[PDB]
């Protein structure tokens, strides 16, 4: 927890502020991804982190 | 004396030519029957002409 890490003065590399989970549902096949589901989980992560997409400049995709 | 013959001399798709000869409206029915037959063969089970192949289990490999 970031408050406790700051309180104990430990080495901090970076802070994660939001994580989200979503499922594609019934896509075309069992392995087909869903663009809409990906957008939904992006929105959920942005909302949970309390931040705007314009703030983020680097995206590490599954690729 | 020739009796009959059944050799695999199909070669080019006589189906394509016979469909081309037939009026374009017939093309839908013949293609429908061909697809239904082939899909029933590959999926091993008979199928309906309107039910989705997804609900018949047509995977990526299929
Ligand atoms: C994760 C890829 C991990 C695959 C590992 C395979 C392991 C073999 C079995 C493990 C047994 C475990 C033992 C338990 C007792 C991943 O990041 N997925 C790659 C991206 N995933 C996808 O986007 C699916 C990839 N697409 C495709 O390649 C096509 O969907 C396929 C190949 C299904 C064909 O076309 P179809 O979708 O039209």
């Amino acid at each position: 927890r970031l408050p406790d890490a700051l309180r104990d003065g430990n080495r901090i590399f970076a802070v994660v502020r939001g994580t989200a989970t979503n499922q594609d549902g019934r896509t075309e096949t069992l392995t087909m991804p869903s663009e809409d589901a990906q957008v939904a989980v992006y929105r959920a992560a942005l909302a949970a982190a309390g931040v705007q997409p314009e703030t983020v400049g680097v995206v590490e995709a599954h690729g | 004396m020739f009796a009959s013959t059944g050799q695999r001399s199909r070669g080019p798709s006589k189906f394509r030519m016979e469909l081309l000869s037939l009026p374009q409206d017939e093309w839908a029915g013949r293609l429908r029957r061909l697809l239904v037959e082939q899909a029933s063969v590959i999926l091993r089970r008979t199928i309906d002409a309107d039910r989705s192949f997804i609900e018949y289990g047509l995977d990526s490999l299929g």
